[PDB]
DNA sequence: TTAGCTCGAATCGAGCTAT
DNA sequence: ATAGCTCGATTCGAGCTAA
């Protein structure tokens, strides 16, 4: 729960950057989560990207994120044999759809 | 005291090329020297949700709206010109001989206890059986994994070259040679003793292999698949990626090998699914299980083990098993 | 002021001083042996106490560097399976039977190294308590990887006499076994003044080398070799 | 008393260049100048559970799990042309000379006593029997490391470049050349009297040696491996990194230096394996173990320190050993 | 505990011997 | 390997100072 709340803090201080950042160049630049990281840039491209954002309401990011947090868990086979990843991951599931009903409603 | 060693790779015998992929017409097989390269094509495709939804997104509301913004993909695609039916798959392959020495070992009495298992089994099982199912996988076109499926007739040619030119030339029909039966034929007696002749290291075995098959006017092959970084946005997402390497789709020479290895009869399953690739554990993707459990001791490890430490030699099929995985090479040996 | 020696290292001053900010200052250079390790400009009013409390972060990194890198080679008792391990042993040299294992079950001891690619042998309790016994490593056994290979060599005829500099790595305070000279000479039967003049500085004219009996006896006593 | 220097570094001879791997066909080798080179490419590659399991992942429920998650990862491969069977690598070597002075040492009497027992190595025998072994691990292509293995035909050739210029030409057919006897031939006697020349200081050699090995078409070649730093993600994970300067297959000089090295068959092991590197501890990295240990009292520091420091000469093959370390070079002395 | 220093006495190495 | 010697240099113990 700290890191997930720690993930929308540091989205919440980027909201604060220029609304376009997410339209420079560059071949690497995240464009899956570059919907979440700059919500400003609708304003400004009120057909290029607005609609997108409003119609796909991106919730893969939160599977992304999830994917790095099993990147940065210890690789143990004994847990993942047992009932002890199970329960990580169950708690992992609920923390993961409360961060995505988090960036469900960022449209408001 | 004779205990297995730490590192125990072996190289691969049984070299497969880079297969490459080329069209034209069925009758021109003899002039297909110059046919052109089937090159990879790319085409945008949008589709509609057909996956299964977990009870929660089966809202009439939101499978509505998710129909309403269908997702937008780019494939890459092969298939034939139009003025074209048969496709021409073309390979070249190596047999070297020399599979039970290993390319890397630590102990020496092991490695010493396990080329005279292997010197015991040439002396009295040479490498016949192995050598005919490998010329039966390379007889029939399996390395035309779905180019095969449907194909009204498969045709494949094998040539042996020694300096540039053809030893002597092979003529099949892929179609009448099953992909069930390892049957008996002179032609593939005689394939069969070029790649006996390989394996023992008694002469240079290269052959090249070139398969027609007639599939039909502008249909749809299918080359080996690449991976995709997904680094791109959400309307070009590059789905799928095709395997070349210079603008002409082409299979991987892993896949080849693995159709290749695939004369493995003897699991303890039932084999009415019939053979499968050589490799430990009898692993196939396909079915997403392993024939050859180590519960039922019948792995390539505990065989092995058993072969060359206990002298507890298993029945001929399994060290027939035991020695194709020493062909097809491996990282065997844990810490 | 004066140079503070701990140990192997030393602390000495610049002749010349500065000024920095309104308050004289001078540079303290850390040194091991030759080796310059850190430089700091630190206040005149500094006694020596506080510049020794400035370096001991430098040096702890050191000696836990130095633990690290020179720690003993680890071997493992395990069974049939090669999974779980029943005891561990640091050895300050290998086996000379070790060769590429995997175990089996023909056996149900078998004695591995900590290395990932493993070295072992069928072992029983009986000889891998004698192996154990004529191979283990003193807890100091890391102090060794400091001091060169011709003053901790049995033979006799290859042996050279350790240094007052080396003699410092194990017999002072600051060093890195922690007893006192005083100790050493007890442990030794040797009298206070007689040990005292082994690790003299270059600075005198009463200086004693160390003899092999007695340097040998000393590192078993310390538990830095020869102590299983 | 004469005791060792605490730095002992020398300096290498034998220097070669970094070989780059060029590609074509054969009989067409005389103009082989403007043949393209090997790319280093991409591509995919999917494998199954083929390692050893720790009686722990033996499990049918964890092994079949493990079989529906396959590894997927990407590898550096470098294959000949669909169209070209001959692979060729070219590479230079320089021959120094003054192998027995030392580029630091501690002690001037020592370094005296070492000049004075190369002086009298080189009186005595010259370099003449280490550069006939040289020039024999010139001639066949074991610096083709493992592109040799299978070819059908390699050919040597090696140029002497005086004023950027071929003064001298030899060809070679490197499969008559064993990699096992150091036999005698005229044209190998030449240039064994050449590498003699280099290595005793009389004048500056500098060879250009071009290797031809007939493979196959599209055949894999095989070029030196790179270090991966193991950070990125694990479907697109670089599991294999070959080397290239530009553009173009190569292999890492210090390679082409160890197979120009092979010339030590004095180790006290018999002579199944045959020559070695001629390194200390005379350590051979596939075996993984070390001929010429220190126990038995045959190792380079031993050998060398009996020599020098108390004139205790070991046998002539002893002695082309250590000269042939002293040619080899390396940080000896207590550090 | 560090860092030395005389002062006579015992010890140390490397020469020789004898049996 | 035993058994023992001489002779000059080095070590050794127990006082002492010096901090």
């Amino acid at each position: 729960a700290q890191i997930c709340d720690e993930a929308l803090q540091y989205a919440a201080r980027l909201r604060e950057l220029e609304p376009g950042w997410s339209a420079t160049p560059g071949c690497q630049l995240h464009d899956a989560e570059q919907l979440w990281l700059d919500p400003l840039r609708a304003q400004t491209d009120e057909t290029f990207l607005q609609r997108r954002l409003r119609g796909d309401w991106p919730a893969e990011v939160g599977n992304r994120f999830a994917n790095w947090l099993n990147r940065a868990v210890s690789s143990d086979s004994q847990i993942l044999g047992s009932p002890e990843a199970a329960q990580w991951s169950q708690e992992l599931s609920k923390e993961l759809t409360m961060f995505k009903e988090i960036l469900e409603d960022e449209r408001d | 005291i004779l205990s297995t060693a730490s590192v125990l790779a072996f190289e691969r015998k049984l070299d497969p090329s880079d297969a490459l992929m080329s069209a034209g017409a069925w009758a021109q097989r003899d002039a297909s020297q110059e046919w052109p390269a089937v090159t990879v094509r790319e085409k945008s495709v949008r589709g509609t949700i057909s996956n299964r939804l977990k009870t929660k997104d089966r809202d009439p509301a939101k499978l509505d709206a998710s129909i309403q913004s269908p997702n937008l993909q780019t494939v890459d695609v092969a298939n034939l010109p139009s003025d074209a039916d048969t496709l021409k798959v073309r390979f070249t392959l190596r047999v070297l001989g020399g599979a039970g020495t290993p390319s890397a070992c630590n102990d020496a009495a092991y490695r010493d206890k396990l080329l005279q298992t292997v010197a015991t089994y040439v002396n009295d099982q040479g490498f016949a059986e192995l050598a005919r199912r490998y010329a039966h996988n390379l007889a029939n076109a399996r390395f035309l994994w779905r180019n095969r499926v449907g194909a009204e007739a498969v045709e494949v040619r094998i040539n042996h070259i020694r300096q540039g030119e053809v030893a002597r030339a092979w003529r099949f029909d892929a179609l009448a040679i099953g992909l069930r039966d390892f049957k008996a034929d002179a032609e593939l007696d005689a394939l069969a003793e070029l790649i006996a002749s390989g394996l023992s290291g008694s002469g240079h075995v290269l052959l090249e292999v070139v398969a027609f098959a007639r599939i039909g006017d502008g249909q749809e092959v299918f080359p080996s698949q690449e991976l995709i970084l997904d680094k791109g946005d959400k309307k070009g997402q590059k789905s799928k990626t095709l395997y070349s390497v210079r603008d002409a789709a082409a299979i991987h020479s892993q896949k080849i090998g693995n159709a290749l290895r695939t004369i493995d009869t003897w699991y303890p399953d039932e084999d009415g699914l019939g053979p499968i690739a050589v490799e430990p554990y009898g692993s196939v993707t396909s079915q997403g299980k392993a024939y050859r459990q180590p519960k039922q001791k019948l792995d390539f490890y505990t065989l092995l083990d058993n072969w060359v430490l206990r002298d507890e030699a298993p029945a001929v099929e399994q060290q027939h098993y035991v020695i194709a995985n020493l062909i097809r090479g491996g990282v065997f040996g844990e810490a | 002021m004066n140079a503070i020696h701990i140990g192997p290292f030393s602390i000495t001053p610049a002749a010349r001083g500065l000024h920095y900010g309104g308050l004289p200052h001078h540079q303290w250079t850390l040194y091991y042996g030759p080796r310059e390790m850190a430089i700091k400009t630190l206040p005149d009013s500094y006694t020596s106490s506080e510049v020794r409390d400035e370096f001991s972060d430098i040096i702890a990194e050191f000696v836990i560097d130095a633990r690290h890198r020179y720690a003993p080679d680890v071997l493992e008792l395990v069974n049939s399976d090669g999974d779980a391990v029943l005891a561990r042993v640091a050895v300050s040299r290998l086996p000379e039977a070790l060769s590429g294992c995997i175990p089996d079950d023909r056996f149900p001891y078998w004695l591995l190294t900590a290395s990932r690619p493993r070295l072992g042998l069928p072992v029983t309790l009986n000889e891998y308590t004698a192996l154990a016994v004529e191979l283990s490593a003193p807890p100091l056994a890391w102090i060794t990887g400091l001091l060169p290979g011709e003053v901790l060599t049995h033979d006799a005829e290859e042996w050279r006499p350790p240094t007052s500099w080396e003699l410092r790595h194990v017999v002072g305070e600051g060093s890195f076994t922690g007893v006192s000279g005083a100790a050493a000479a007890a442990l030794l039967g040797m009298s206070a003044t007689n040990f005292r003049k082994y690790t003299a500085g270059d600075s005198a004219a009463n200086r004693q080398k160390i003899s092999f009996a007695a340097w040998h006896y000393l590192l078993d006593r310390l538990g830095v070799k020869r102590a299983s």
